[PDB]
């Protein structure tokens, strides 16, 4: 017998048995496509509307599983490019056995040429990289010697003011007859002072000593990069944003994107929908010059169909002409997959 | 407690003005008080409970009410109508407006009634 | 059963919802350019005796751009 | 049930001209397109009274009249009177507007609108500092960035922001998409949660934040680190949006008009918006309030040269906001009669203005029981501009749409009343 | 700011903050992590750290007719009714 269980927006469709099949979907990754649905064979699957689940709050999830029609094939997890659902079979995924089609695709950072500029990170349309970098201390991209003459030195206290990072302190008191003196010391904090030589040339007793400058170390920048597999979505805005070519994706699906600027009311919905950044509104440069209502640019798009499932006046069309995946040993799973093609 | 008073147009008593004047439905859009959920709180009131408003100008008694609209900390409003205009500055500085909004004001609880419309104008002695 | 839902007696019948729809928009010019329809058309609502009315419900593609342009919750997205 | 399309809605100053009326047997009984505002305006409410005929009250109880005998009574009262004040005007077309005038010459009254607690302190403005303007078209077909400037137009012009924001316009053909949306308002009003950018400063400091934003605009540095509960990196984040528009549009209302500094807060607001000039397309609109306020100003200008508080009580017009306006004839106990014709000033004006007005002679043409009517001597119930009767109004941008009459009255209209009341003033002379 | 490729190293390791970025999110129609770069050189104190971290050199810094010398100018003022004549100021003078 086949079950059900939803907890909190995510559900799991479990068989028992010799063999045990747990169909397991994360809401919180799926972008509600809608290609589970469509390959589904029993249709078992009903994908609710791609704006809706995007745009407003709902207290069911993006999906919904018939219990009594899956027979845990798991042709849906197969497909999805989002990593929403997952088939596992004696406690292991599919996507670990090679009998079963794995969509082909990529994202990897080569960490000799990258620099940890960090533009990757900020344009990751899914927040899936991390970049760390370490940069070297102040103090070593600064080279100076700097002393002051505390005997010339008169306490007016005007490097202490005018100091641009606060390196120089002065121990000021009240005079005594006992201590008859409105400073006790002054120092410069070597690993704050950056060497501008500003204190030398408002000292006004010249008390100031300052002037800028075998194997140190050379200061250079470390760091590292992580991408996350389960987030990656394989856009490839990385590879493009990349200064020096570190990046290097690849695509599961080919196709093409048609929008029909005319039927295009610019809702914006499918610009909020896409999960690859493709679809934007671009900004006249000039009072009086127009632009095109829905801007694409097909280098980050995955070919998924959110965008032409979103649409409610049909503007935009998802032409999908290959799907690359490992061996499709089944020639059902192999038509069903062609099913999904446009 | 002393607060600021804020008056002006709301949609209900929009409605209320065109249906009619007379009717209840005016009593209930602008015969009001809008507090933020907290000043109710630290004053011991809730929705529904009448408010006896006190300035420098007058004294009038509205029905409390949570604002869907959040108010700043300190601030009232009451809408247009002349229960609003029992309180506010009537002052124009030598400009013929009156200052309308953001008048300090006393407010505290009563069991005291809301007056209806004919009534309420009694009060100016016609 | 995901489907757009009103409030009539939440609703200031502001008309945001009206212009902001693509669906109604597409259908009408007027519309498109923010007016109410003068023009017959059929468009998914509109605002009569001065609350926002689900007319042709069949046509919404369930966006949620109208829930979005509305600030009192008048009208929404969801199981019928 | 006949549909009449194209009907100018009478009630904001947004003046709607695509309302449509369910006619159902010479009565309207409900309404498409207009807001529930407007709606409401149309179509009458169950026990709410309309005043069929005229009514004088004689002991705390009205009695019935005719036309002619209240018209006698008032032009009796107005005719010798030494200072009479006639107030309102701001719910009745223009052609009414114009009798006023002549009889306000006549009279030798103090002509008034509306505007004396509302626009009039961006009339003062204007008069100092200039008016730089545009129509609602400009707005939809231009506007990048729009501003709501102490207004809340969801509750107060509610289909405002459809009509010019959300629209679809030529150079603007995203609608709300093409547009930076900016509220500033002390509260979070439902037109400031639809907003880009709400700028929730304390009460009473707009011009103080205008000084700011001024300097910062002409390239000087901000004194203070937080002006108006502001704080000065995003006083300057804010000038650089407006300098940066194609085409910006400063709509503006009560929440500047009202509080403290009052005409001072819209010069300065004008000010801003001229010399946004220099980096930026701009211009301003004020959030007029009654549909045909703004019609008073136009005619009594163009007949007598000044626009509002004027007086005729030496025969050439004079002019001074502050002593010749409704609430300081009233507060300071000039007046000795008040005509009040389209307006409610016993529900709206402040307590020391009522005081004076159960004092004196009061006349409301008024088709409605209001608190006004509560202070009345008179009643001459009329028919209703833009359901009844017809003449021009002007919208709050100055665009002159002829109100349409959709159900017949056997009730005189304004202009009718007034005529006849002109008559019998000049004879009581 | 053609060779700036918008690391922001330079910004954060400025000593006064006199660099800016106008950093952005990314979008089709505007595939940049900034759009521009300033150097406020009313702040700028001139220790060339910038340069020296820049990844691309991107960043040119050098130390170097009437102008005024700058110099400090003052005023002072003793109190006759509280001046008790102790001499303090005469010994502690420089
Ligand atoms: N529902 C309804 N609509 C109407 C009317 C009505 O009576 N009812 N009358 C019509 C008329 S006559 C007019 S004039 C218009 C007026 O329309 P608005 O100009 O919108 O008038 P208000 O709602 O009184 O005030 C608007 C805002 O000013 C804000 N405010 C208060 N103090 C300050 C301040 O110090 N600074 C700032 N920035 N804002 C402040 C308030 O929070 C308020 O939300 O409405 C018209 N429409
Ligand atoms: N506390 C406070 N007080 C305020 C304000 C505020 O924000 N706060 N705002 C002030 C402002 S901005 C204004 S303008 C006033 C509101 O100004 P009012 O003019 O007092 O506003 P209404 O109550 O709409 O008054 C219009 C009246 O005219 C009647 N009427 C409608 N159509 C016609 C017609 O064709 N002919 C005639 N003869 N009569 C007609 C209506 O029934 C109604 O009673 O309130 C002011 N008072
Ligand atoms: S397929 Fe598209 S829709 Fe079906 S799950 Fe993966 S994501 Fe959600
Ligand atoms: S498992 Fe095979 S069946 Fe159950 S849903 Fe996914 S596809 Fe339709
Ligand atoms: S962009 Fe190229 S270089 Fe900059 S971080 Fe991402 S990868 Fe390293
Ligand atoms: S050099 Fe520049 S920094 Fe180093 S101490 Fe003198 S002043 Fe401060
Ligand atoms: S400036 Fe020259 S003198 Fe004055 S304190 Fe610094 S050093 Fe001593
Ligand atoms: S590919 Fe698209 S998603 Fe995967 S990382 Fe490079 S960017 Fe983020
Ligand atoms: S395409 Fe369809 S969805 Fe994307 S914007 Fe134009 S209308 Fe809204
Ligand atoms: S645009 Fe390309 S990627 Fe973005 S939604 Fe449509 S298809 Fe999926
Ligand atoms: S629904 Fe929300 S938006 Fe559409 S009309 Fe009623 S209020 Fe305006
Ligand atoms: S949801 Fe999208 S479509 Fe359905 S109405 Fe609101 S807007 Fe038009
Ligand atoms: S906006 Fe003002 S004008 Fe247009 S309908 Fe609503 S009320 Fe009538
Ligand atoms: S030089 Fe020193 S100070 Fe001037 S900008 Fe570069 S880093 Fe900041
Ligand atoms: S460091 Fe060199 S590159 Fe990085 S931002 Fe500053 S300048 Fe541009
Ligand atoms: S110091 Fe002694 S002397 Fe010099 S000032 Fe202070 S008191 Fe007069
Ligand atoms: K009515
Ligand atoms: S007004
Ligand atoms: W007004």
């Amino acid at each position: 017998e086949t079950t059900e269980v939803i907890e909190g927006k995510n559900i799991t469709v479990e068989r028992t048995g010799e063999e045990n099949r747990r169909l397991i979907f994360q809401d919180c990754l799926c972008a509600v496509c809608g290609l589970c649905g469509e390959i589904c064979p029993v249709s078992a699957i009903e994908v609710n509307p791609t704006g809706a689940m995007v745009r407003t709050e709902q207290e069911k999830s993006k999906i919904a599983i018939d219990e009594n029609k899956c027979v845990l094939c798991g042709m849906c997890s197969s497909i999805c490019p989002f990593q929403a659902l997952d088939l596992q079979i004696d406690g292991t995924s599919i996507k670990e056995l090679a009998e079963y089609p794995k969509i082909i695709k990529s994202a990897e950072i080569d960490d000799e040429t990258c620099i940890q500029c960090k533009a990757c990170e900020t344009a990751c349309p899914q927040d899936a990289i991390t970049i760390t970098r370490e940069l070297p201390e102040r103090k070593d991209l600064v080279t100076g010697e700097i002393e002051i003459d505390k005997d010339t030195c008169i306490y007016c206290g005007m490097c202490e003011e005018m100091c641009p990072v606060d390196a120089i302190e002065i121990d000021h008191q009240t005079p005594s007859s006992a201590s008859p003196v409105v400073a006790t010391d002054i120092r410069v904090d070597e690993d704050k002072c950056v060497h501008c030589g500003i204190c030398k040339r408002i000292c006004p007793v010249d008390a100031i000593m300052q002037v800028c400058r075998y194997e140190i170390k050379t200061p250079e920048v470390t760091g590292t990069s992580y991408i996350d597999p389960e987030l990656c979505v394989n856009c490839g805005w990385c590879q493009e944003i990349c200064p020096v070519d570190a990046a290097t994706v690849t695509k599961p699906f080919e196709g093409e994107l048609i929008i029909d600027q005319d039927t295009c009311q610019a809702c914006e919905t499918c610009v909020m929908v896409c999960p690859c950044n493709v679809l934007s509104f671009p900004k006249p440069e000039k009072p009086g010059e127009k632009t095109t209502k829905l801007h694409k640019d097909e280098r980050f798009c995955i070919y998924c169909g959110a965008c032409e499932r979103s649409c409610p006046v049909t503007a935009i069309t998802v032409k999908r002409n290959r799907i690359n995946t490992t061996p499709i040993r089944s020639k059902a799973w192999k038509n069903a997959f062609d099913s999904l093609l446009k | 407690m002393r607060v600021i008073l804020n008056t002006g147009r709301t949609i209900w008593q929009g409605q209320a003005i065109e249906s009619g004047k007379d009717l209840k439905m005016y009593v209930d859009a602008a015969a009001i008080i809008q507090m933020n959920p907290e000043m109710m709180k630290q004053l011991g009131i809730a929705e529904g409970d009448n408010v006896k408003v006190i300035s420098e100008y007058g004294d009038v008694v509205v029905k409390a009410v949570e604002a869907k609209e959040p108010l700043p900390e300190g601030m009232v409003y009451i809408p247009m109508g002349p229960w609003a205009n029992r309180v506010i500055r009537p002052y124009t500085d030598s400009t013929a407006t009156p200052s309308f909004k953001n008048i300090p004001v006393e407010i505290i609880p009563t069991d005291e009634e809301v007056l209806d419309m004919p009534t309420l104008m009694k009060v100016y002695g016609k | 059963a995901i489907g757009l839902k009103a409030y009539p007696e939440l609703c200031h019948g502001c008309g945001n919802c009206v212009i902001a729809c693509p669906v109604n928009a597409l259908r009408s010019p007027e519309v498109a350019g923010g007016k109410g329809p003068t023009d017959d058309v059929e468009i998914i609502m509109i605002v009569e005796d001065g609350v926002v009315n689900i007319k042709n419900p069949d046509l919404c593609g369930k966006c949620g751009t109208c829930v979005e342009s509305c600030p009192v919750d008048a009208i929404r997205l969801e199981e019928l | 049930m006949e549909y009449v399309k194209n009907v100018v809605c009478p009630f904001c100053g947004t003046l709607c001209d695509d309302i449509i009326c369910k006619v159902e047997g010479n009565e309207i009984v409900g309404t498409i397109n207009a807001c529930r505002i407007g709606h409401s305006k149309f179509v009458h409410a169950e026990g709410a009274m309309r005043y069929k005929k005229p009514l004088i009250r004689k002991n705390g109880e009205f009695v019935e009249v005719s036309y002619d005998e209240a018209i006698d009574k008032a032009a009796k009262i107005l005719a010798e009177s030494k200072r009479p004040l006639m107030y309102g005007w701001s719910c009745t077309e223009c052609e009414a507007q114009a009798v006023g005038v002549e009889l306000a010459e006549e009279a030798g009254a103090v002509i008034d609108n509306t505007a004396s607690v509302c626009h009039g302190p961006s009339v003062l403005a204007l008069q100092d500092v200039g008016y730089p303007i545009c129509t609602f078209g400009e707005v939809k077909n231009r506007a990048d960035v729009v501003v709501y400037w102490g207004c809340n137009p969801m509750h107060a012009h509610p289909r405002h922001m459809s009509r010019n924001v959300f629209a679809r316009g030529f150079f603007r053909e995203r609608g709300r998409s093409d547009r930076t949306l900016i509220v500033v308002d002390p509260r979070k009003t439902d037109s400031a949660k639809l907003a880009d950018i709400h700028l929730q400063l304390d009460f009473d400091r707009d011009y103080e934040l205008l000084d700011a934003m001024r300097a910062c605009l002409l390239g000087h540095e901000i004194l203070y680190d937080e002006v108006a509960g502001v704080p000065r990196e995003q006083i300057e984040e804010a000038v650089e949006v407006l300098k940066n528009a194609q085409f910006g549009i400063l709509f503006f209302g009560m929440g500047i008009t009202h509080s403290r500094g009052k005409h001072r807060n819209i010069d300065t607001a004008i000010m801003m918006v001229q010399d946004l000039n220099d980096y930026a397309k701009w211009t301003l609109i004020p959030m007029r309030g009654h549909y045909n306020v703004t019609g008073f100003n136009q005619v009594c200008t163009w007949e007598s040269g000044y626009p509002y508080c004027v007086d005729f009580s030496g025969g050439e017009p004079r002019y001074n906001p502050g002593e010749t306006g409704a609430n300081d004839l009233l507060q300071n106990r000039e007046a000795d009669a008040m005509m009040v014709i389209a307006s409610d000033p016993g529900a709206h004006f402040p307590q020391r203005a009522l005081e004076r007005m159960a004092e004196i002679p009061v006349i409301a043409i008024e088709p409605h029981r209001t608190p006004t009517t509560e202070m009345a001597d008179i009643i001459i119930p009329p028919a209703i501009v833009g359901m009844e009767a017809e003449g021009t109004a002007y919208r709050m941008e100055g665009v002159p749409i002829r109100m349409k009459k959709v159900v017949d009255s056997d009730l005189l209209s304004d202009r009718e009343i007034l005529e006849r009341l002109l008559e019998k003033v000049r004879e009581y002379k």
